[PDB]
C-alpha cells in the first residue's frame, strides 16, 4: 500500500528538458541566445507523461530536485581523438522577479544573488533542490482565471507559481576547438502534497498552455 | 434535504435564483462559474465590485419540475478550477466565452467535459445524481477552494457548477421540456 | 482502469452499481449473472440462471449493487505467452410502461474498487496518447 | 559449517553476460538493435556452472545484485593513442510488463518509470540490487507446466518469474571516432532461500529452455 | 501402515484406484502426474473442470501382489515439479507426451529420470522402497508443493509419482508378471 | 413479504426462476407440478435423477409486473395431489399431458379446475390473492405433503401450483399483457 502513495506515485525523476548547444568561438553574432548557453523556464507541463500524472490533481506543493547530466562529443574529427578537455559549466537558478542572462558573458552570470553551481564535465552530475517557490500555499495545476487585471490576460496562466528560470553556460573562454555539449535536466519532486483529484486526461494535448483537446 | 458537503468540509441565505433553464431531449448541459454568476446581482455583486477582495463558500440547490411520466438523469457536479479548453484550435478560450455571467454557458462536448478529460470519471468531484424516477432536487455545499487565503472575484472563478443530462429526457411525445431551477446562496460573503 | 494502467500487478475486488433511469411507473425484471474467470460467458437466460445471479426488479428498486469477488489479475493470464470473468444482463420479462411514458428506458452502470484493492510495480501508462511534441513548447523556454 | 550454508554456496558473483558492441556513427541502419546499445533478458540459466548450482533446488527466492564493468579499446589505430574519451553509459532495468527500447534514441530511454543508472567509464563499476521480482512467493527453477492457457504454450516456461530485461547504451552522441566497448555483467544473488533439493545434473545440457539430455 | 510424510509436513478418502500396471522383467518404470491423473475422474475431476482454481494435498498408496518366490525392488518416489526432457532433440516435450491423464507414462531412461539427473540421487525426494522379500506396499503423503498460494490444475502438475524397478522382477520362469496397484486420495480437494 | 404457510406448517435458496408467462385478457391459467418443474434444472434436478429418492418442502414466489392503470385478480393456489382429468373421454390423461416439465401447462376449464370440482371452492387449498390494485406478489410455503415418508420424484407430483385469473386483465386498449414471474426454492432438497 506504500507504493501507491501520492509521494511515491509522483516522486520519480524525469527528463524534463534536454537541449544541446554548440560553443565554437562564438565571437560573432551567430545563434543569438544560443552562442554558448541555453535557458529553460522551469515548467512541469513539458512532457506528456508528467503532464498527465500531475494533472490528476488540482493543487500541488512540492520541492523540485534538479540533477544535470552533461556529455561532450564532436563529429568533425578535424584532428586526433586527443580526448575531451574538461570544461566547467555554470548553472544559475534565476527565480521569478529576477533578470535572466541574455548572452554568455552577461553580468547577470555574476549576480551574487541568484544561486549558481559550478561543476566539471568529469565530475558526477550536479544536484540542487529548488524549494517551494510560490506566493500561494500550493501550485495551481489548473487555473480557472486570467493573469492580468486587463481583459487581455491569458486564460489559465497564474501569475503566481512560476518556479523560475534555469540557465546553463560554459564558463571556460572559447577554446580553439569547438564542441557540442548536451545537458540533460532531471527533475524529481519531493515532499509532495496533493489536493482535489481530477479525471485523467483522455484526449491528446494540443498545447503546453491550454487544455485544448482534439475531437 | 440530503445535502452534499463537498470534500467533507462545512464552512447569507439570500439564495439568488437564476433564470430557469429548459431541459430538452437534445440538451447537452449547462454550467455556471460561481464567483462570476453572482458578480452582477444583489449585495454580493455590489460588495464584489466595491472591494478588491472576496472570501466565502457557497450553497447550491438544483431543482427540477417534472411529472411521474418523465424520465432522465442529471449529473450535478461542482468542478474546482474548471479550466476550459477549445475544440479545434491551439488558442486559449477568451474572456467573452469564459465569463458568461449569471446567464451561464452550455457544454459543447459534455463527454469530455470541454476539458479533454472524461465525463465518466467526473464523479470524483463533489456531485449529486438527479434521477427523475427517484428524486428531483440536489444540494451541494462548497468550501473555500483556493490555494491563496485571499482572492480576486473579478478574475478567478474558484468553482464551476455543471449540470449534465447523462440520460436524455424522454416522454411519449417526441418533444419534451422540464424546467431546471438553480439557486446559489453565498455564505459569509466578503 | 486509468489508475491501474499506471501499475503492473493489480489485485482486489470490484463493486458494480447499476441504475435504472426510466419513468416512475416503468416495470420489469432483469437478471444480472456473474461468471467466474474459469468459465464461459453465458449466452441464454436459463444457462445464466444456473450460476450466481441476481433477479433485479427495477419497477421496485432503481439501483442494484453487485460485488465482484476478489480477483488477482497478475496470476490470471497477463501476457503469459482475457477470460478473467464476465458480468452479463438478461431481460427476464418485458418492459411495461404507461401509455404517457417513453417506450425506451436506459441503464447506467458504475464501477468502484473495494478497500482490499492493491497495485504494485508502477510503470508508464500507455493511454496518454504517446509522446507528441506540443505547440508553444520551444517558444516557452527558449 | 558456515561455508556450506545455502547462502554462501549460491551467493557468488558470476559473469552472467558479456557482450561488446560497436558504436561508430551509426546514423545508418547498420546492425539494427546493435547500433549503439545491447539488451539482455535477466535469466540465470545462461552459464552451465550457475545452471547446475541453481538446479539443485526446486524453488528459489533471492535478490540479484548487478555490477557492470565496462572497458573501451580500439584496434584500428587510425590516429595517435590520444587516450580514450570518457563516455557516459546508461543502464536501464526494464521489468516485466514494460516496454524495452528498440533503438539507441528511443523515447523509452527517458521513460521516468524504469529505473536507470548513469555512469562513466572512468568511474568504478556501477552496482544495483534488483529485488525479488515475482508474483509468486519463489522463483520456479523447474516448472512442470505450460505457460499459456492454449495448448500451444511452452513447457517449463513459467509466465511468472521473468525477472526483467536489462538494456545498456552509450549516452554520448556519436563522436567522430568509433569505438568498441565491452560490458561485463556480474550477478550475485543475495538473501537466498531454497526449497526441495534435487539430484544434480549429470548429462550435458542441450538447450537453455529445456531439460533435454544427450544420451 | 508405515506411511511417509513428505518433507515432514502433514496437510476426500475416495482413493481413486487406477488400472493396475503389469510389472515385467523388462519394465523400465511408470509415472503419473498427480493433478493430471485425477483431472478426468470422480468429483475431483468434475470440480477441477468446474472451477478455474484448485488447492489440495495428496495421499498415495502403492501395492504389489506377488508370492514369496518373487524377487525385485521398486523405488516409489514423488518428484515435485518433474519437468521432463527429450532424449535426442532440442525441442521441448509436447502437451500430448506430457499430459498422459490417468493412464500415465513410462520412463524412457529411468537411469537419468528422463530429466538428465541421476536416479541414484533420486532418494533425496520423498520416497519409499518396495523390496518384495520384506514388503509389498508403500504409502506417501504429499503436501501442497506450490510457490503460489493458488494454482491452475489443468496447466501445472505439482507432483509426479514415479515407480521405477531398480532390481528387475525375477522368478524361475523367464517370463514374470506382478500387478501393481496405485490409489490416490486427494485431501481437502478444491 | 407476507408469506402464506400452507396448513400452518413450516418445514436451498436457489430460487429457480421459470420463464415468465404472459397474462393476456383471454388467458385461462397456468399450472406447474412442483417436483416435475425442477426435475430438469439445477442441482435439484441433478440430485433427483442421481438418486431414486427425494424428500423436501417448497417455497413459491409469484410476482406480476403491471402499472397502476392495469386491473385484474389472480388466484395463486397450491393443490396437493391435483389428479387431473380429461374433458370428453373415459381414458386417463397420459404421461405427455401430465408431466409438462418446467414449461408447465394451461387450464382447459379453470371453472372446474380440470378435475371436475369447483374453482369457487378452491380457496380451501393453500392460496393467496393477487389483486393488481392492492398487491402484485404472492408467497406460499409448502410442507412435505406425502402419505409415505419417502417418495419417487420422477413418478409422483406432490404439489401443483396453479395461477388462475379470476378477473380478466384489462386496460383501455383491447389488448393487454402483463408478465408473471414464478420462482420456486426447494428447501432441504434430497
Amino acid at each position: 500500500v506504500s507504493e501507491t502513495l501520492v509521494e511515491n506515485f509522483l516522486s520519480r525523476a524525469a527528463l524534463v528538458s534536454k537541449r544541446s548547444f554548440e560553443y565554437k568561438n562564438h565571437t560573432s553574432s551567430e545563434a543569438r541566445t544560443d552562442k554558448n548557453f541555453y535557458k529553460w523556464t522551469i515548467n512541469t507541463k513539458s512532457f506528456v507523461q508528467l503532464r498527465r500524472k500531475l494533472e490528476l490533481f488540482t493543487y500541488l506543493r512540492f520541492d523540485a530536485e534538479i540533477t544535470i547530466l552533461t556529455t561532450v562529443a564532436v563529429g568533425s574529427n578535424n584532428s586526433t581523438y586527443m580526448g575531451l578537455p574538461d570544461l566547467t559549466l555554470q548553472a544559475m537558478f534565476v527565480p521569478t522577479g529576477a533578470l535572466t542572462p541574455e548572452k554568455q558573458d552577461s553580468f547577470h552570470w555574476q549576480s551574487g544573488s541568484n544561486a549558481s553551481v559550478f561543476f566539471k564535465v568529469s565530475d558526477p552530475p550536479a544536484r540542487m533542490t529548488i524549494p517551494f517557490m510560490c506566493i500561494n500555499s500550493a501550485y495551481s495545476v489548473f487555473y480557472d482565471g486570467f493573469a492580468g487585471f486587463e481583459k487581455n490576460g491569458l486564460y489559465g496562466i497564474n501569475p503566481a507559481d512560476t518556479i523560475g528560470n534555469l540557465c546553463v553556460r560554459i564558463v571556460n573562454e572559447h577554446q580553439p576547438i569547438g564542441f557540442t555539449v548536451t545537458v540533460r535536466v532531471y527533475m524529481k519532486p519531493k515532499h509532495i502534497k496533493a489536493w482535489a483529484p481530477r479525471p485523467p486526461r483522455t484526449l491528446p494535448y494540443m498545447s503546453i498552455a491550454n487544455a485544448n483537446y482534439k475531437g | 434535504a440530503n445535502y452534499c458537503c463537498a470534500y467533507g468540509e462545512w464552512p447569507t441565505d439570500r439564495f439568488y435564483t437564476l433564470k430557469s433553464v429548459k431541459w430538452e431531449t437534445e440538451s447537452t448541459g449547462w454550467w455556471w462559474k460561481l464567483p462570476d454568476a453572482l458578480n452582477n446581482i444583489g449585495m454580493f455583486g455590489q460588495n464584489v465590485q466595491h472591494h478588491y477582495l472576496y472570501r466565502s463558500g457557497f450553497l447550491i440547490h438544483v431543482q427540477c419540475n417534472a411529472t411521474k411520466f418523465h424520465q432522465g438523469a442529471l449529473l450535478v457536479v461542482a468542478i474546482p478550477e474548471h479550466q476550459r479548453g477549445a475544440h479545434n484550435t491551439t488558442t486559449s478560450p477568451g474572456f467573452d466565452d469564459i465569463m458568461k455571467g449569471e446567464e451561464g454557458g452550455t457544454f459543447n462536448h459534455p463527454y469530455v467535459l470541454d476539458d479533454g478529460t472524461s465525463l465518466a470519471c467526473a464523479t470524483i468531484f463533489p456531485h449529486q445524481w438527479i434521477n427523475l424516477r427517484t428524486n428531483n432536487s440536489a444540494t451541494i455545499v462548497l468550501p473555500w477552494m483556493n490555494a491563496a487565503p485571499m482572492d480576486f472575484p473579478l478574475r478567478h472563478n474558484q468553482w464551476t457548477l455543471a449540470i449534465i443530462p447523462v440520460v436524455p429526457l424522454g416522454t411519449r411525445t417526441v418533444s419534451s421540456m422540464v424546467p431546471i431551477t438553480v439557486s446559489i446562496a453565498p455564505m459569509c460573503c466578503e | 482502469g486509468n489508475i491501474s494502467r499506471y501499475y503492473t500487478h493489480w489485485s482486489g475486488s470490484l463493486e458494480m452499481t447499476f441504475m435504472f433511469c426510466g419513468s416512475f411507473m416503468a416495470t420489469g425484471k432483469l437478471i444480472l449473472c456473474y461468471t467466474p474467470p474459469g468459465g464461459s460467458c453465458p449466452t441464454t437466460r436459463e444457462t445464466a440462471m444456473l450460476g450466481t445471479h441476481i433477479v433485479w426488479d427495477f419497477g421496485l428498486q432503481s439501483s442494484v449493487t453487485l460485488v465482484i469477488p476478489w480477483i488477482s489479475g497478475s496470476h490470471y493470464r497477463m501476457f503469459n505467452n482475457a477470460n478473467v470473468g464476465y458480468v452479463t444482463c438478461f431481460m427476464q420479462t418485458n418492459l411495461i410502461v404507461p401509455s404517457e411514458s417513453s417506450n425506451t428506458c436506459s441503464l447506467i452502470g458504475f464501477v468502484a474498487a473495494k478497500d482490499d484493492f492493491s497495485l504494485r510495480l508502477m510503470r508508464d501508462s500507455p493511454d496518454i496518447g504517446q509522446l507528441e511534441h506540443l505547440h508553444e513548447a520551444e517558444a516557452a523556454y527558449q
